[PDB]
């Protein structure tokens, strides 16, 4: 399916890139396709919590 | 009791420093090439 | 005659107050101190080279450049074929946070971040384009972009 | 001779008043101070292009 | 007891020295060849 | 070393020492010299660079003990700039590094 | 099989080179092929601890 | 007892001398020939 | 000595003394003189070089 | 067999030359072919101790 | 007893003289002929 990776994160926003190359930016309450509703943006440690229980991170060899 | 006032003085200096740091906004620079 | 020896030992002692091993250990504490001053907190960012595609549609998001304070990131601009696309002009907001080196003819900008966590944006006008290109500049991440290649649609 | 060792240790404490771990934690406190100063209140705005 | 304050003075000088050393960031230099 | 300019590879590492001289020479994939067009050094308080303005050899001296940095090099024929990282204080010092560039 | 050697190390990172000439960089929690999971990076003495019990060092005539 | 302080003064001068000797790093010299 | 420019060999060593002069002369593999184009010396407060 | 001679020595390192003209440099824990394991480098008096009991010195007319 | 200190003064002058004599190293001179 599609996998999203953190490109940049500040307090408040997060810029993500997908495996198709599309780029998005999100805030605390926002819609993400295929993942659900954003519950918490943690600027430290690079973790994004999602309503489906998933955590959005950096690519492992690109981080 | 007097600690409130010593704290007021170090805090006053730090907050004045913070607000003067928040005041400055600098003009942008445009570079022309030929 | 022992007066001569006693004056000589106290004399040696006054002239060189530090022993050689003390010089070695004082030297050792000093190198540990600069290393502790020079050490970096957390983990340092991973140095990466990247390549992005630029869309000038009115729906897409502007591209992101990851920077670091005191480090140099090179942006090189190419068209859809892959040939270089020279820069006509640029306009930088907040020059107290970024430093740009640019010869007045090429297609490469070279940017260094000055502050730790202050972020900004930058505008670039190419020779043939009418639409300006906007980039956003974020320092302080877990990765640092040493060189970014941007493929432009036109 | 123990006078010499005591003088060397009090000298080491006078020359470098801060330990190495203290240098590291002061650096952490300090970078945290810039991060707290540089953070933005509320949420930042979304960057958009329009027509 | 008073040792806390003597320690505060040598420590104050060392920490001020450390933070002023952490402040400076210098501009990069570009060299052109022909 | 060999330098790969793919957008996935890692940039090369130069090991230095304070007060010592490291020579950088630029060669192609076959090994012939490639003269240098320009260079750009971040943090000059940590490094000192000599270059006659036409050759393909740099002479680098480290000024500080443990401060590390990066470097930009633009060659004569190439369009992609070259990125290097500079680390002092290791257990080995690179006296001369040959870099094979892909073109 | 493949043998990895330390090329450079700072606190936090380590740059390694393999016998095939490939170069990698690693942090505290990272994947290494053929060795496992990194457990500790010791910048002093040039030792890297691995989840399989192996220690990554410098080449002996090149160190 | 007071010997700790006399020792502190000769030692202070010697350690200051040592650290100022460890501070200086001089620029390299390039010689061109034709 | 013979100097090998391989990327495996070790650089050569010169033994000196304070205030004394050591002369280095450069010849090729056959032994003819090889003129010098340029030089670069690190730490000039410790060594002084004379050269026509 | 092969005989090694001290060319230079500082605290920590020692540069040695062999009778074949090959040059090496060694530290405290290092491998030497034909002699064994280095046990102690003594920068004063120009002596190197080896695990086989041998002592590495300067050439006698070249020292 | 006081002889240690008189001896310290003549000895101090002589040792300072000796160390300053050991400090100086002068540059070599090259002579060109034609």
């Amino acid at each position: 399916r599609i996998i999203y990776y953190i490109q940049a994160v500040i307090p408040g926003r997060a810029w993500l890139i997908g495996s198709n190359g599309s780029t998005l930016t999100v805030r605390e309450g926002s819609k993400i396709p295929g993942y659900g509703m954003v519950k918490l943006i943690d600027s430290l440690q690079g973790r994004i919590l999602t309503s489906s229980g998933q955590v959005i991170k950096f690519s492992q060899e690109d981080s | 009791q007097q600690e409130i006032q010593q704290r007021t003085s170090d805090m006053l200096t730090a907050a004045t420093q913070l607000v003067q740091d928040w005041k400055q906004v600098e003009t942008q620079v445009y570079t022309e090439g030929t | 005659e022992v007066i001569d020896k006693k004056a000589f030992k106290d004399m040696t002692r006054n002239l060189y107050p530090l022993n050689p091993e003390q010089v070695v250990k004082l030297k050792q504490i000093y190198e540990t101190s600069e290393y502790a001053k020079a050490a970096t907190p957390g983990t340092p960012p991973k140095p990466t080279a990247t390549s992005q595609f630029v869309n000038l549609s009115p729906g897409s998001t502007p591209p992101v450049i990851r920077l670091s304070q005191g480090f140099v990131s090179s942006l090189v601009f190419l068209d859809s074929t892959g040939a270089p696309w020279p820069i006509a002009a640029y306009d930088l907001g907040d020059p107290s946070s970024f430093n740009i080196q640019w010869d007045k003819t090429s297609n490469t900008l070279m940017i260094q971040a000055t502050k730790l966590y202050n972020y900004g944006n930058l505008a670039v006008r190419l020779r043939g384009l009418n639409t300006p290109v906007m980039l956003t500049l974020i320092p302080g991440q877990k990765a640092v972009d040493y060189r970014v290649d941007l493929r432009v649609q036109g």
